[PDB]
């Protein structure tokens, strides 16, 4: 299967490289020509030397907005700044002047959600022209629209999660609350401008003509209004000041579990290209994945002989303990009660959960419904929803229907979720949808059946594709399979930084 | 003399040359393959060039790579050592083309002596004895010639190299015990004639065959146009640094010595420490050198490529080092060599040193009834020394004393085995050689008792120091001090004149398997139908074999035989099957 | 070496996409330039501003006074000393 995975990963890396450039070269040239750093160089210049950077949804809005909005005009992710992992959100001013599209709002809110759930300091590198007015009804007014950004700043600030802003360019309308709501705001002299109403509105309302520097320039706010707390000479000076601010926050909390010295895996991670079929119709043993990603290949399987279409067991990844839960076929009732029992063990042992999804669904038929497969699935869903340990999800194959819910899909707030580029996600598989609808059509000629099925397959292939998923932030990114061990390892260091709530479950339908 | 010399070789000979270059004051350049990037010689030289990947054909044999390194570093001459491009005329021609002095004989000599048909024609024209065409009980004898471009030729002495395993030389001596002072003068003059036959210059060695019955009846066998591995025994008996002279000759100086400056102050013997296991039939072996001790007694010399943390691999000749003893007589030199090999300890790699010690204790070797078949006849009666209780107890006591020290006095961590009643012995199951046994230790490291399964009960005291390379065990009052090294899994010990490893091994299961453990059953993972059978019923198959394919939910579940065995098939194509339905049994 | 294998401390520059080179701006003599290093100290590549791209291998021992660099295959062993602000190197017949 290696060549198919290599082609999918080459496509992924080509898309990542294209999105990383941001706007057109004319806009990049004009940005640098004004003496600015490029948004990605702002992010890289903020990190500690050589720090990893776990970018959130780099292919957001891919294939949306006519592809005029690479990465949704935003760079978001986790990097180490002054010795702490921080969530960095930066407006890509080269993409449409940093305009917030609906996906830009969603990406910003997801970065704040990661920061809230993991207690990470937030750094906002603000440089945005405002809302995309043609779709303002999708940028404004709902609960998860642009106003929620400031609700997130305030409540995180109430918890003592530091909110830090650097105003590196325009900051206008409601966006003026990103600096003003932050605990400590930096502004670059003769670049950053903050105002609730800009020059065009001042002119339309009062007839007065003002520049954006006269109205709300960095000198005005740092000397007279007090909206800002530090005045920086340039972008590099702003990043230096932000690093000094972060150095005042003190350390992160130690993990609630024991971390051991990491042990290398027994295999080169590109061996994952050999053992996992790209075609979801080809069965394989998921132990071939597990023993390659875990430290030393050590995996203590729980209930190995029972419910064998679900694999559950304890391992370490980069020294962090994990309870791995992985699909290995169709879910049976036995598999769901196995999963629920294992989640209860991990919850009491304070062990974070790793879900490896490749699930078509539950076993169908009269004897399974009579056996109460829905009640056993509900017990697993209850355990997943109520588990107090961190949950991480990697979709390595199919992710369909109630199997998605039983395996900690996005609705269950896994602390992070990623897709492999071979994955698919939809309420059904494409062939299931085509077969069920053809069964409702009844008898038809094979040449008529194929003509009936082709639009259904096309729909579910188009909507189920990983880039369609990531474009909409249904996941935090498509990742190369061979990076899975690194990504989970990085995430395991992040999710240990929040304290655990006590164990508490809803009523298990016994 | 040259200002920079490249040493186009590896290992013990590279170190040996670099040492002389440093003493002469010449900047020394090494070369290494990627497999030797941690080797000693790259650290002993002043600068080093990675010449290629591990394979010799892509490193030390790659003429363009070695000459490229010589060019890059401004090396003015190349010393080739031996065993690689030291007898390659293409290399010497490429160096001459590069303007770099090959330290060695002319390409015409290398080309002439490289074929025995041509060599015999060249040699016999100078009147040197040549074999008519087999010899009873042959003795390998060889003469070290040294020659310069000004027409001086000298013989430094002869050697005996007849102790050979499958023509691999193992132990060598200078002088030979065979010859007397009258006949060795003839052999020396004849060797000088073989050198003058081909305008030879530099060091070279002439191989003769002699019958054990007729010491005075030589025949020419070979001319080797290089320094030999054996050269140190001559270097010891003469006091002439053959590498220094070979350089000065290549620099164009005269020999600055005469036949009246040659002398033989005693007898010298050397043995080659090889990474080969004689109990496993001399199979080449390797691994990390976890720790090293090399002897430094009076009259002992060590020439070695080893350092702690070096890796031994199969890419090259398994030669590791040479132990050389010089004494007043053959028996004294053999005693000094035996004492040295008793001190030589390589941890992490199994070596022939015990086989060398066995040969050095053979009556034929001690009395000198050598012949080129002797070692090949003697080796089948070598056996390794039995794994005594001492060899297990010393490892058990090391593991136990290490654990006791690491506990730091914390009662729950101290391996005391404390009980309200009789205390539990600290128990180790240890494998060494062909012996697996338990050691039971009671007491404390200062005063303990150890009992071995199938063995005796011994008093033990164990003197462990954190981070020390040495650990001492007093066993029934005999104190022995061991060099020790430990991995995740093996304990390597050297002391008391022997070296071994011990493995800590799992307990045996209390219940042995029934033969049913060789059998297996294949069951359908899904409800579906059998769409293919890949194996005829009741047939032998291997664990790679697809036996039955079930289709369910449009997925082909091809089930693979988990074991080699007779596969019996329980289903036919088109059969509907249930979850867990046996589809085949496979039996031992 | 100081990172001790902790993924967030290791200066890998890891990214989902193309990894970032570890970047140093260094002044020596009258030359100030960036060095960009990619890979890992066993096998790396270094590129220099206004300069070439080289293969690098670097052999660092904690607390050692010696450090070895194999640069385009030429192994050189340097004495090193470091302050809060300067790196003093000596090897290959140079000190700087
Ligand atoms: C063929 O096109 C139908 C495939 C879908 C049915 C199977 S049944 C068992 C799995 N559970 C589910 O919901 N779909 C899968």
């Amino acid at each position: 299967h290696r060549d198919e995975h290599l082609a999918l990963v080459a496509e992924l890396r080509s898309k990542l490289a294209a999105a990383a450039l941001g706007g057109p070269e004319r806009a990049r040239e004009r940005h640098v020509g004004r003496g600015k750093l490029l948004p990605r160089d702002r992010v890289d210049g903020l990190l500690d030397p050589g720090s990893p950077f776990l970018e959130l949804a780099p292919l957001a809005a891919g294939g949306m907005y006519d592809d005029e909005c690479p990465g949704a005009g935003m760079i978001a992710g986790i990097g180490r700044v002054s010795g702490r992992e921080c969530v960095i959100v930066a407006n890509d001013a080269t993409v449409k002047g940093g305009t917030y599209y609906p996906i830009t709002v969603k990406k910003h809110l997801r970065a704040q959600e990661i920061a809230l759930q993991n207690k990470l300091p937030c750094i906002y590198l603000v440089d945005s022209g405002g809302a995309f007015l043609p779709r303002q009804d999708e940028v404004f007014p709902d609960r998860d629209h642009f106003g929620r950004i400031f609700y997130n700043q305030a409540t995180m600030s109430a918890q003592g999660i530091a909110q830090i802003a650097a105003v590196l360019g325009s900051c206008t309308a409601g966006g003026a609350y990103v600096p003003a709501m932050s605990d400590e705001a930096v502004i670059v002299r003769n670049q950053g401008t903050i105002f609730l109403g800009g020059p065009p509105l001042v002119k339309a309302a009062t007839g007065e003509v003002v520049t954006a520097e006269e109205l709300g320039g960095g000198d005005l706010h740092s000397k007279t209004s007090g909206v800002t707390d530090h005045l920086a000479h340039d972008d590099r000076d702003a990043l230096r000041i932000v690093r000094n601010i972060v150095a005042t926050l003190g350390p992160a909390e130690p993990p609630p579990w024991q971390v051991l010295p990491a042990v290398d895996p027994i295999a080169d991670q590109t061996e994952l290209y050999d053992v996992v079929p790209v075609d979801a119709r080809v069965p394989y043993d998921v132990h071939e994945v597990i023993t390659r990603i875990v430290d030393g290949g050590e995996f203590g399987e729980f209930k190995a002989e029972y419910g064998t279409t679900l694999v559950t067991g304890f391992a370490r990844i980069h020294g962090h303990p994990v309870g791995i839960i992985a699909n290995n076929g169709v879910l049976f009732g036995e598999s769901a009660v196995k999963g629920a029992h294992f989640i209860e063990l991990c919850d009491k042992r304070k062990t974070p959960l790793l879900f490896l999804q490749n699930i078509s669904g539950f076993m169908v038929g009269r004897d399974y419904e009579a056996g109460g497969i829905a009640k056993h699935g509900a017990k697993m869903v209850t355990a997943v929803a109520c588990a107090r340990v961190p949950k991480l999800t990697v979709v390595i194959g199919g992710s369909y229907g109630a199997g998605n819910y039983s395996m900690c899909g996005r609705a269950y707030s896994p602390r992070f979720l990623w897709m492999w580029p071979n994955a698919r996600i939809s309420v059904m598989g494409g062939e299931q949808a085509a077969s069920v609808l053809a069964t409702v059509r009844g008898e038809m000629t094979d040449a008529e059946a194929e003509e009936f099925k082709a639009p259904i397959r096309e729909q579910y292939e188009h909507q189920g594709n990983p880039y369609y998923s990531t474009a909409r932030l249904w996941d935090d990114g498509v990742i190369d399979p061979a990076d899975t061990r690194t990504v989970v390892g990085l995430a395991l260091s992040v999710v240990g930084q929040a304290p655990l709530e006590p164990v508490s479950y809803g009523v298990f339908r016994m | 003399t040259f200002d920079t010399v490249l040493v186009a070789n590896r290992g013990e000979i590279a170190v040996r040359v670099i040492r002389t270059l440093r003493a002469m004051g010449i900047r020394s350049v090494a070369v290494f393959s990627e497999a030797d990037a941690g080797a000693r010689h790259v650290t002993e030289a002043d600068v080093a060039v990675c010449i290629g990947p591990a394979a010799a054909r892509h490193s030390y044999l790659d003429i363009d790579a070695v000459v490229g390194a010589a060019r890059r570093t401004d090396a003015q001459a190349v010393h080739p050592g031996y065993g690689f491009l030291s007898e390659n005329a293409e290399f010497a021609s490429a160096l001459a083309t590069a303007g770099i002095v090959f330290i060695g004989p002319p390409a015409s000599a290398i080309a002439t002596m490289g074929d025995k048909i041509a060599a015999k024609a060249a040699v016999s024209a100078f009147g040197v004895p040549v074999v008519p065409g087999f010899v009873q009980r042959p003795r390998h004898i060889e003469v070290q010639v040294l020659a310069d471009g000004h027409g001086n030729v000298i013989h430094l002495g002869e050697r005996e190299c007849s102790l050979q395993r499958r023509h691999q030389k193992v132990i060598e001596e200078a002088p030979s015990p065979l010859l007397d002072e009258a006949t060795r003068a003839r052999i020396g003059a004849a060797a000088c004639a073989t050198a003058r036959s081909v305008d030879y210059t530099g060091a070279g060695t002439v191989e003769f065959i002699v019958s054990a019955d007729r010491p005075d009846e030589f025949f020419f066998m070979e001319m080797n146009t290089r320094l030999q591995v054996e050269h140190p025994v001559t270097e010891l008996v003469t006091g002439i640094d053959l590498v220094e002279q070979q350089i000065r000759i290549a620099a164009g100086e005269p020999l600055a010595i005469g036949q009246d400056d040659i002398t033989l102050t005693g007898h010298a013997v050397e043995a080659r420490v090889y990474a080969e296991d004689p109990a496993a039939g001399f199979l080449p072996t390797g691994g990390d050198v976890l720790g090293l001790r090399e002897p430094t007694g009076r009259g002992v010399r060590v020439d070695s490529g080893l350092a702690a943390g070096t890796v031994v691999g199969s890419d090259y000749d398994p030669m590791l080092s040479k132990i050389i003893a010089h004494g007043s007589d053959r028996a004294s030199a053999l005693q000094i060599l035996d004492r040295a090999l008793a001190d030589t300890a390589v941890l992490g790699v199994t070596t022939n040193i015990e086989f060398l010690r066995f040969l050095l204790a053979d009556d034929d070797v001690a009395a000198g009834r050598l012949d080129t078949g002797l070692l090949d006849r003697r080796a089948p009666d070598f056996a390794p020394a039995t794994v005594g209780d001492e060899q297990l107890i010393a490892a058990a006591a090391y593991l136990w004393a290490r654990q006791w020290s690491a506990a730091g006095g914390d009662l729950w961590r101290v391996p005391s085995g404390w009980r309200v009643g009789e205390w539990a012995p600290a128990t180790f199951r240890l494998h060494a050689g062909d012996r697996t046994d338990h050691v039971y230790i009671t007491g404390n490291p200062e005063r303990a008792s150890a009992a071995v399964e199938h063995g005796d009960t011994h008093t033990v005291s164990a003197d462990f120091t954190p981070g020390s390379d040495t650990f001492a065990v007093t066993l029934d009052g005999l104190r022995t001090d061991y060099r020790v090294a430990v991995t995740d899994s093996q304990i390597w010990l050297s002391g008391g004149g022997r070296t071994w490893s011990v493995q800590k091994v799992r307990e045996e299961p209390v219940r042995p398997d029934d033969a049913h453990s060789g059998d297996a059953e294949l069951v359908s993972p899904m409800p579906g139908s059998v769409v293919a059978v890949g194996v005829p019923d009741g047939s032998d198959v291997t664990a790679g074999t697809v036996v039955v394919t079930v289709e369910a939910m449009k997925m082909e579940h091809a089930l693979t035989a988990p074991v080699d065995g007779v596969a019996k098939i329980l289903v036919a194509v088109g059969d509907q099957v249930k979850v867990g339905q046996p589809l085949a049994r496979i039996t031992a």
